[PDB]
């Protein structure tokens, strides 16, 4: 099992990140993450713990929405909401900040199902 | 406020 980008993006964010962090990343189509970026992402998500769910998703959504807009994909608010409601917030944030290519491919899966309409 | 989440640009 060599994942393609597309089959990898079909997994939940938490599992993509688990695979990325496993020593056994034998051939995964992911770049090596920048540790300072990873720490900044985890500190940001740490700062959301304890807040109302809407506020956590608004705060991550602000950044995720901007990221999806840079992909050139229409319907970015609806895609952002769907991702915030279907993915682990921390892992989703790591896709956003460290694994942009698999995030765009995950977004393409969503566009193919009409979830941006 | 954050009822759905709101992203303006």
């Amino acid at each position: 099992e060599a994942y393609t980008l597309s089959t990898l993006a079909a997994l939940p964010a938490a599992e993509i990140v688990r695979l990325a962090n496993s020593q056994s990343s034998s051939g995964l189509p992911l770049p090596k993450a920048d540790p300072a970026t990873v720490k900044a992402t985890d500190d940001f998500i740490d700062s959301l713990q304890g807040k109302a769910a809407h506020d956590q998703k608004q705060k991550l959504g602000d950044q995720l929405f901007k990221k999806i807009r840079t992909f050139g994909v229409k319907g970015a608010p609806k895609l952002t909401i769907h991702l915030l409601d279907s993915e682990d917030l921390r892992a989703l944030a790591h896709l956003m900040n460290s694994y942009e290519d698999v995030l765009k491919e995950k977004v393409q899966h969503k566009v193919a199902a009409g979830l941006n309409k | 406020k954050l009822k759905p989440y709101v992203f303006d640009y």
